[PDB]
Parts: C-alpha cells; sequence; structure tokens
C-alpha cells in the first residue's frame, strides 16, 4: 500500500514581531493551526513579548511528512546535505542540494522584506518556485500593542490565503483529471491501452499539468518514456505533447490520490 | 572500488527489482534496513558495502529514508 503525497506539508520560518532576532523553524501539514498554536496555546507559558510570531516563509511541496523533517532538521542544524541572512541562505543550500531537488519546492514569502533579504543573496549561494504573497507584509511597525496586533491579524490572513487556495486547487485539479479517468475514452500517450481503473502499474496515471492539455499515460508508460551518472526519479521531464515543464513530485501527487 | 562504481551497482539493483523501483520514484519512505535487505537480496556483495557509503548513495538518488 502507497502513502499519499500530502496535500500540503511545509517548513516554516517565523520571526518574532516585537523580538525580531527570535527565530523559529518547525513543519506542518497545517500552517494556519500551526500559528495559532504558536502564538496563543499548544491546547486550550508566561509571556515575555516573543508572542505574536509573524510567519515569514514557507517552503512546501513536500513529498512525504519525513521529507519535511529531513529538511527542517537540516535547515534547524545549519547538515550533511551542505542572523536572518543565515537563516534565509540554508534554505537556498538546501533546495540546491541533489537531494530536495527531486522534489521541485516552493519557496513561498508572506513578507517582502524578507523576500528582498532573500533575493539580495549575501553570500551569493545562487527547479524550486519562489514566490511572494499579494499584500505581503513590508516593514514591520511593533512599536505599540496595536501594530504588533495588526501585524498578526495580517500575517494570519496571509498563511490562511496561501494555505486554503492550495487546497482548493488540489481539490479542483483532482475533480478534473478524475472525469478524465471516469470518461473511460481516454488511451496512453505511450502504449494506447485505453485509460481506466481495473495491479498499481495498471491504475496509477499520469497527467499533464495544463488540466487542458489532453496529454495522459500510464504512471509507468510515462516513467520509462522520461527515463529514456545514472538516476532513478525523473528530474523536470516535459509534457510529451505541448512540451511544459512537469514537476514529478506533483504529477505523483495526483497520480496517488486518485488511485486511493 | 570507488563509489561511482558502488553508486551505479547499487542503482542497477533498485532497476532490476519492479516494486521498488515504482516506491522510489513514487517518493515512498523506506527503512535503511528494508532497503538493504531488498537490495542484498539482488546481490550479496551489499554485505561488502559500509552504511555511510549506502547513505550518501540514497541522498544521491533521492531515496527517502525513514527511520
Ligand atoms: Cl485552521
Ligand atoms: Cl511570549
Ligand atoms: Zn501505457
Ligand atoms: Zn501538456
Amino acid at each position: 500500500e502507497f502513502q499519499q503525497i500530502p496535500d500540503f506539508y511545509g517548513c516554516y520560518l517565523l520571526q518574532s514581531i516585537s523580538k525580531r532576532q527570535s527565530f523559529y523553524i518547525g513543519s506542518t501539514p497545517n500552517p494556519v493551526r500551526r500559528l495559532r498554536q504558536h502564538n496563543g496555546s499548544l491546547s486550550r507559558t508566561k509571556r515575555d513579548g516573543t508572542r505574536p510570531w509573524e510567519m515569514v516563509a514557507i517552503v512546501y511541496g513536500f513529498p512525504s511528512r519525513i521529507a519535511a523533517l529531513q529538511f527542517q532538521h537540516a535547515w534547524q542544524h545549519g547538515t550533511r546535505y551542505i542572523s536572518i541572512h543565515h537563516k534565509l541562505a540554508m534554505i537556498t543550500s538546501l533546495l540546491k542540494n541533489e537531494y530536495f531537488r527531486y522534489m521541485d519546492l516552493t519557496l513561498h514569502f508572506f513578507n517582502q522584506k524578507v523576500e528582498e533579504i532573500w533575493k539580495n543573496d549575501k553570500f551569493n549561494v545562487s527547479n524550486y518556485t519562489v514566490s511572494l504573497s499579494q499584500d505581503a507584509l513590508t516593514e514591520i511597525n511593533n512599536d505599540t500593542i496595536d501594530d504588533i496586533m495588526d501585524v498578526n491579524e495580517k500575517n494570519m490572513e496571509l498563511v490562511q490565503n496561501l494555505y486554503s487556495t492550495t487546497l482548493a486547487e488540489k481539490t479542483k485539479t483532482l475533480l478534473l483529471y478524475k472525469e478524465k479517468i471516469d470518461t473511460g475514452i481516454n488511451t496512453c500517450q505511450f502504449c494506447n491501452k485505453i485509460i481506466k481503473h481495473n495491479n498499481i502499474s495498471e491504475n496509477l496515471f499520469a497527467f499533464c499539468r495544463d488540466t487542458s492539455c489532453t496529454f495522459v499515460s500510464h504512471l509507468a508508460c510515462a516513467y520509462r518514456y522520461f527515463m529514456s551518472e545514472d538516476t532513478i526519479i525523473p528530474q523536470s521531464p516535459k509534457c510529451p505533447k505541448c512540451y511544459t515543464l512537469l514537476k514529478w513530485c506533483d504529477v505523483i501527487y495526483y497520480s496517488i490520490k486518485l488511485n486511493k | 572500488t570507488s563509489k561511482s562504481e558502488v553508486f551505479e551497482f547499487l542503482t542497477h539493483l533498485v532497476k532490476q527489482e519492479p516494486d521498488l523501483l515504482t516506491r522510489i520514484y513514487c517518493f515512498q519512505p523506506i527503512t535503511m534496513n528494508d532497503l538493504i535487505n531488498k537490495l542484498r537480496n539482488k546481490d550479496s556483495f551489499v554485505d561488502l558495502i559500509d552504511d555511510g557509503t549506502i547513505r550518501e548513495w540514497t541522498d544521491k538518488l533521492g531515496i527517502c529514508i525513514r527511520s
């Protein structure tokens, strides 16, 4: 029995709003709930102003909880895979590493000033994706209680938006692929047999990330085609029809979840 | 025996084990003990390869090791 790739699993960086040299790194399948636990309590600690935290960045797209924890622990250790400047440089170092490169992760910033420091790449550490929230926060004002609260509330809304949207997009895309399978008249791009659930090799399918592209195949067939120092996992294969770049991790995400 | 030769050998063992190959390109976690047992069963030479080298190979090949 295969385990599904998580709908969402991310490794996040928190920066205290008031204590701006305090950071925290963790990993989670639900960053909204997690940020409430960090800012309030774990379940229903004297306060020294470390809370509330701002979630300033999150790396997500991990193929498993295990992989996210590997990234988290490497990021915290600072690791065999190799100030705010150092925390952000560690992200780039890990995204360049052979192991995490296969995952085509997404680095998302909720704060534009933090994104700018990362981009400035002070240490010249420079397939992963980088994104920045619409209405990302910029310079933080922590001079008053109301300013601190305003930052916390706006940051929560940004984290909610990214998370709920990511889940809604995967939901929508799963439904569209399922409809393709359900028609039972698609055929495999490579072996030409009808696409139908009937043998893991026969029931795992691969789709183009463009839902209006008609490329569909057996996962095994796509794997074979893409794979023709030696490697095992495809890296940035292109759709044989529209030539767009695919993320193998996303291909597997939908493949396994449709079968389950 | 160079590390390149060992890595090629281990990769070739994986490619001859269909179930394990599919699990790896589907990013499925596997314990080191389970992996080494599957490899050794394809070629007993795996017995002579140290754990640290096997772990370097798993990192390079993107194999996810579950403790
Ligand atoms: Cl929630
Ligand atoms: Cl506190
Ligand atoms: Zn096929
Ligand atoms: Zn396509």
